[PDB]
């Protein structure tokens, strides 16, 4: 790991000296390259609720990132901007999103666990930035994908929202 | 049916894709990407499943 | 503090009622409450 | 919020618009029926299509485009094509008679009876929009409609919309391979609006596209469809900065004031890379530095103007994909180190970069191979003087003998405005020479 | 108690402040949702410095967000701590500045700055005894610089006695990604001089070099690039929010680092900055902190510090360290680098101690430097400004937005006299 | 003690229906009339607005009035329409016709007799009235005409009793009629003499409240009526509930009316934050004071910064302190002495009610006798003079029985009142 990082850093130094680019790739961008080539434009959509507000959780297979988009109700009173959490890899622990001021990278040990497709299930509350999003339903593509993975995604009754109360 | 309706000739574009970039005059075979190339250049929009079935056959 | 700072100095029953008004169902196993719960009680 | 209105003029404009709109539909996940898949999610931002598509209460997405052609062939082809349900029945204007490669016909005879309803459709689109950034007019100045009706329409837009941004994507006549004989007349007459009423003018001549697709796309026989696909890819790359989020998002004015130094200097070179086929893509390490070098090479240009023959003035590079912010810095640094190209002395910086996190999309069976990242350079440079001199000498050889002049004159345009166009081009050449001259 | 209200201007300023507030929320134990989850009373002791309490037991930053493009506004609001800010503090225009200083300062910024000042005045009135306005912007842009300077000037007019701290990201020729950095920077430097008690310069070139060589990172985006400036901004006001052996406020820093009113431009540094593989191999001590802090290559703005002389310096150490080992180290650097300092100003270095280091650090330090080498960057961008101005290129855009031709010459003259002041005080002798 | 209310026209009837829904919610009364309030203080003073029958059903002391029988059916069939007494719905066969002439002289005259009959019945049922209330709009026909007729008759019959009017003042940006200059001109001059206190509401400012503060995408007249009904309830909060510093309608009238002809107030209410904003807004009395003086917060479409405050009233609700209630008024007076009047220092009265509104912690209603009301009055006077210069639209009034001298007297009263406001705005010690 650290040996690979040393190889990469001196390769970058040599590239700067010779006016060229690093030929081979870090394993991380190798994995992202296969993920982009296999699962581009393939996104899992989950319908969830948090604090009586409807949200769409989009899980990107190409990167493992999650984006939360707010769904409005007429005369809800909220701002009309849908994006709640932008596309990024959301760690299980909220504090893990922010990095050590020494290193500016991930902690020394193994990379931290992040919210995944197995984590995202209907009828359960996934913790996203210390917000329990209770996923109640998913679209047909995501349901088929999860069923093929082997975890079922039964639709459940939607919890109470602002639309019911207004 | 689309061919006799629109006077479709995929032979020249397919031939050019067979002999493109290649010093081989003719191999009588071409890649799936270049087959889709020929269909698109002839403007035959087809579903991806239909195209996959055709190239598989 | 209910007697040192808040100057209540009422009877035992009133003191117990005051404590219960803040420390039932919103206290951990150590009897502590968070600023969260304190301000929720204040603004309830 | 953050809308942009497209206006397609002429055959070239209509076909370029067809390519651009199929590309936009499959970038935003909108079927030709004009709806959403409702079973799968592409993952594109929900407000991304607001710049090109207007919502409807039933879920329809109506493009913010006005097709305007004086003859019904291409417009009826659009009306009966795959995207018949996507486009509005209106804002699809087909005239009763074409301009016949006569800028005079397209500007004075049949343009006056059509620009009124064209402006009506434009103002309807603007009223529908709420944060209109500007107008993008796609046409070929070498034809009749795109020259005459285009010049009239840009004049009217400039009059009735103040200083709103305009992007004139124009297919100029190429130095050698040109399809029309009065095309020099049309271009020289229509450049009046381009000098004045065009806010940024973009060259998309056909020889450069043909040459690029000859040895980059690995296909022996591309055509106008492939040319329009490349043009649409360039348009999408340019507009993605305001379409989607990115590391350095820019807007029309952002690469306007950062690219146009003088009011008469707004013509800009264009290029796009990595423009590769399926066989090419999997074998090339398409890094940011590699793609930037391929962009700055003079074979990978979408305008037939040799950059080495001129002085680079200001280049803005729109990157899409996983471009880390300092890959572009490394590419710019190696560009400065390598001496093949040279900038003008009074523009030391001369560089812009705008990065988007959205990777480019590929139309099925289309030109581009599905690549992680790409970059398009829009570059103001003094090399445009070469193509302007080419078209001007082309025009003089015909105007000296007064050939084809009567076709323009007889409908009701005068003759002195041919000369007026002549010294307009002369002044353009002179100001290019002056700005390229060292201090 | 003492409050610092923040103003993010432009895309760069918004991006920097977005995670500056993230770091501050870490240090004060603020949950992303807004609620207070701290486990120590020190987090809540001075949480009112940067946050105003709400009715739900949470805290909202005293941050005013400014830009003429809604896209970066959505980007900053979509962050993990983007929900922390008050929605009414998001003040934006429909039409962007187009990266034009004239448009951002006279046409659109002028119209939107009324609401901006309304929100700023509301925040100031909410603050019981406000101490300073900190602003984050970039001089290379249009709305960050043009509208930011107008906000700075009118805020100085409204609050003459307060501290107008500014964090300006200065462009560099090797990183320049626009053609009007010289124009915008020249038009903004005079405003900063006349309306800022202290301006602090940031260079993307120096940031990239620090990431490449010291941090040794391969391809990280603007996130950890701004992490350094966010950490430095958090550390500037450390003694305000946490107790220390030698407390210091922003006025103390200004009086200790601004010998003359025109000289308030400061170069930045942070320490320690260690790569991932070398974390366990580095013994964090005050001596090595001093060495890294005064190291030429560790400075956060891309100007050579050993070419000029240090007028004044400030070190804000955080953690539990002894005091002579932090002041005798400063004595040592003066003694072995007396040629790098100025003789007629003895005791060049402020040293301040704060008992609470950043979360995850044994001990740290932020460095502020009023070196006479900022004039090198000033001349570097002024030469470009003169080169463009002689040929009047890219000037019609500025003229058509209402700005006159004489103001460019006035900005050039002010910038030249500032450079002259720096040079004469560098070469001044007893 | 008790207050008897009247609703005139469609606007007045809908405003009153929303007000009665708000009062029933506050006092814990279902539309069926029976009581389920969990607090004793609601039943302690439930009799001010409601009268209980023999069976215990609480019926409001409300009299409904509209020449057109259209809105009567709507308010009756509404969610709380069963509350009102069936014989308190007095209506005619022919509509108001959007004409003050036949709303005040011909059609309303033959029905004002029964209106006064039912008002007399309500007054006799009451021990002795604290006052009359009238909710109406001056831009309409029956809201203006027979409403002002009722005000005049109650002025003549009950001289010492208070009459408070909630009048909807038209604005050009909202104007959905062409004769509202005539109607307002012919109505507010009557309101000057026959009303003890009048309170102006403008739909432009009501809509701006949902534009900016509540940021409601499709706010309806129901939402606007709720916004005004918060005020409608909060005016009598001290009468209906105990507090540290009690007040009533005459309390406010005495502290707010320095001269008999200046009783036109502009209204505000400042626990108004959107659902998104309330998550971050830290509710406090100082912030309530800050919001209650905001120009855009006022529900009357005139900028208070352009005039000077004669008097102001701050009806605070919710068990709070008294320092930050009064010392905050002192702060605003000291820091905006230019906005206030020098010869009346301490223009602001405060009152405290212990019971807060349901679902809230603290609240405040703002009464302002500012000199910016004459701006509305002079603009409507200019519109009236423009209409009257060419005698346009006057033939309907003349055919119904109006004469030119009465319009001239109305505009003379307009100029007199505008000058009266101006000569105190520019007055110096
Ligand atoms: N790049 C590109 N250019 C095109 C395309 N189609 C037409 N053109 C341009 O159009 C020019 C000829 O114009 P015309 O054939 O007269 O078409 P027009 O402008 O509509 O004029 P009319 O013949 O009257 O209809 C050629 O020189 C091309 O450059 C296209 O699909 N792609
Ligand atoms: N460190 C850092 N610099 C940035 C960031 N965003 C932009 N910049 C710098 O700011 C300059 C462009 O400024 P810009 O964002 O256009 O300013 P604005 O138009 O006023 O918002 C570029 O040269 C970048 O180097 C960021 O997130 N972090
Ligand atoms: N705030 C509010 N205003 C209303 C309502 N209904 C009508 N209006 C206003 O009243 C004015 C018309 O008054 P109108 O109903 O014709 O009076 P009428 O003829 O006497 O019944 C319009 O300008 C509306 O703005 C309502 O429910 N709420």
């Amino acid at each position: 790991e650290e040996h690979l990082q040393m190889r990469r850093v001196i390769e970058v130094q040599a590239a700067t000296r010779s006016g060229t680019h690093a030929s081979l790739l870090t394993p991380a961008e190798r994995t992202k390259a296969r993920d982009f080539y296999e699962y581009d434009r393939n996104v899992l959509r989950f319908y969830a609720v948090w604090e009586k507000r409807k949200f769409r959780i989009l899980f990107y297979l190409a990167d493992g990132s999650i984006a939360v988009l707010f769904d409005k109700a007429e005369n809800d009173g909220r701002d009309p901007y849908p994006i709640f959490v932008s596309r990024r890899r959301i760690p299980k622990e909220a504090r893990a999103v922010l990095l050590s001021p020494e290193t500016l990278n991930q902690p020394q040990g193994p990379p931290p666990a992040c919210v995944r497709a197995e984590d995202l299930r209907t009828g359960t509350s996934v913790d996203i930035l210390t917000r329990p999003f209770f996923i109640y339903d998913c679209d047909e593509h995501t349901r088929a994908y999860m069923e093929a993975r082997g975890i079922p995604q039964p639709a459940v009754a939607v919890p109470l929202c602002e639309e019911d109360e207004i | 049916a689309l061919v006799q309706s629109n006077r479709i000739c995929l032979s020249p574009v397919l031939r050019d894709f067979d002999r493109v970039r290649k010093g081989i005059y003719e191999h009588r075979t071409c890649t799936r990407t270049r087959f889709a190339r020929g269909l698109a250049t002839q403007n035959i929009m087809l579903p991806p499943e239909q195209l996959q079935l055709l190239i598989r056959k | 503090s209910l007697n040192t700072v808040l100057h209540f100095n009422m009877d035992k029953k009133d003191e117990d009622t005051l404590v219960s008004l803040l420390f039932d169902g919103i206290e951990d196993e150590n009897g502590d409450i968070t600023y969260k719960q304190f301000q929720e009680f204040v603004d309830s | 919020m953050r809308e942009a209105i497209c206006i397609h003029i002429g055959q070239a404009g209509c076909q370029v618009g067809n390519a651009c709109w199929e590309l936009f539909c499959l970038e935003h996940g909108i079927q030709p029926d004009g709806s959403m898949p409702s079973d799968k999610c592409i993952g594109v931002e929900d407000d991304a299509f607001n710049t090109f598509f207007s919502e409807t209460g039933a879920g329809k997405h109506v493009p913010r485009c006005l097709f305007l052609d004086l003859e019904p062939t291409v417009v009826d082809e659009v009306r009966t094509g795959t995207y018949r349900q996507l486009f509005n029945p209106e804002q699809l204007v087909s005239g009763k008679e074409d301009a016949a490669n006569n800028y005079a016909r397209g500007h004075y005879t049949i343009g006056k009876e059509i620009v009124d309803l064209a402006l009506d459709r434009i103002r309807k689109l603007a009223d529908n929009c709420t944060g209109l950034q500007g107008f993008m007019v796609f046409h070929a100045v070498g034809g009749g409609t795109g020259s005459g009706l285009g010049a009239l329409l840009l004049e009217r837009l400039s009059v009735d919309y103040g200083k709103k941004s305009k992007l004139g994507y124009t297919v100029y006549p190429s130095p050698q391979v040109s399809t029309a004989v009065v095309e020099p007349y049309n271009c020289v007459l229509s450049t009046h609006s381009l000098l004045e009423h065009t806010d940024v003018a973009t060259m998309l001549d056909n020889e450069a596209i043909y040459d690029l697709t000859r040895r980059s796309l690995d296909i022996e026989r591309p055509s106008y469809t492939n040319v329009n696909r490349l043009i649409g890819q360039v348009v999408s790359s340019l507009t993605a900065s305001l379409r989607f989020d990115g590391a350095l998002n820019v807007d029309l004015t952002e690469f306007q004031t950062n690219l146009v130094p003088y009011p008469r200097i707004h013509f800009v070179l264009t290029s796009y890379a990595p423009v590769v086929s399926a066989e090419k893509a999997y074998h090339e390490q398409l890094s940011v530095a590699d793609i930037t070098n391929s962009v700055f090479e003079p074979a990978g240009m979408l305008t037939k103007c040799d950059p080495r023959h001129g002085k680079y003035m200001s280049c803005c590079l729109m990157y899409r994909g996983d471009v880390v912010p300092k890959d572009v810095n490394a590419a710019i640094a190696t560009i400065k180190t390598k001496r093949t190209i040279q900038f003008v002395d009074w523009c030391p910086t001369g560089f812009k970069c705008g990065i988007n996190y959205q990777p480019p999309t590929v139309v099925p069976g289309g030109d581009l191979a599905k690549v992680q990242r790409a970059v398009c350079m829009i570059a103001n440079s003094t090399a445009i003087a070469e193509v302007f001199a080419r078209i001007d000498h082309k025009f003089d050889l015909m105007y000296s003998k007064r050939a084809f002049v009567h076709w323009y004159v007889g409908e009701g345009m005068e003759e002195g405005e041919f000369s007026e166009a002549r010294e307009d081009l002369a002044a353009l050449e002179k100001d290019y020479e002056e700005v390229g001259a060292e201090s | 108690m003492r409050e610092i209200v923040s103003c993010q201007a432009g895309q760069c300023g918004n991006q920097i402040g977005s995670k500056f507030w993230e770091v501050i929320s870490d240090e004060h134990g603020v949950d992303p949702t807004g609620t207070y989850q701290g486990d120590s009373d020190l987090q809540l002791e001075r949480i009112n410095v940067y946050f105003d309490e709400s009715s739900g037991g949470r805290y909202v930053p005293r941050a005013v967000l400014m830009d003429l493009e809604p896209g970066t506004m959505d980007s900053v609001r979509a962050g993990p701590y983007g929900q922390l800010f008050r929605p009414d503090n998001f003040i934006f225009g429909q039409s962007g500045a187009g990266n034009n200083w004239a448009k951002g300062h006279y046409t659109e910024g002028a119209e939107l700055i009324d609401s901006v000042l309304d929100v700023c005045r509301k925040e100031a009135e909410s603050c019981d005894c406000l101490q300073g306005f900190q602003l984050s912007h970039s001089l290379g842009g249009g709305t960050g610089s043009g509208m930011g300077t107008l906000l700075i000037s009118k805020l100085r007019e409204e609050y003459p006695d307060r501290i107008m701290m500014t964090f300006s990201v200065i462009p560099s020729p090797r990183v320049s990604d626009t053609v009007v950095e010289p124009y915008n920077t020249t038009l903004s430097v005079h405003q900063l001089v006349e309306n800022s008690d202290e301006s602090m310069c940031i260079d993307n070139e120096a940031l990239y070099d620090i990431c490449f060589r010291t941090l040794k990172l391969t391809t990280p985006t603007f996130g950890d690039l701004n992490h350094l400036v966010a950490a430095v901004m958090s550390g500037v006001t450390c003694c305000l929010r946490f107790p220390g052996q030698l407390n210091s406020d922003l006025r103390k820093l200004a009086v200790n680092l601004v010998p003359f009113p025109r000289l308030h431009f400061f170069m930045m540094g942070f320490a320690p900055l260690t790569s991932r593989g070398s974390q366990q191999y580095r013994g964090l001590s005050v001596a090595e902190l001093t060495q890294q802090m005064f190291d030429a290559k560790n400075m956060m703005q891309a100007a050579d510090p050993r070419h000029g002389r240090y007028l004044t310096a400030s070190a804000l150490f955080r953690g539990r360290m002894s005091t002579k080992e932090v002041d005798e180290q400063m004595l040592n650097v003066q003694n072995k680098n007396s040629s790098y300092f100025i003789e007629w100003i003895p005791n060049n270095i402020k040293s301040s101690i704060c008992d609470i280091p950043p979360k995850g650090l044994k001990m740290s330090v932020t460095f502020i430097g009023n070196n006479t080498c900022i004039q090198e960057m000033f001349r570097r961008v002024g030469e470009q400004f003169t080169g463009m101005f002689r040929r009047k290129a890219f000037l019609h855009w500025y003229t058509g937005e209402g700005m006159d031709e004489m103001e460019f010459t006035e900005a050039e003259s002010n910038m030249n006299d500032l450079v002259s002041e720096y040079q004469q005080y560098q070469d001044a002798t007893v």
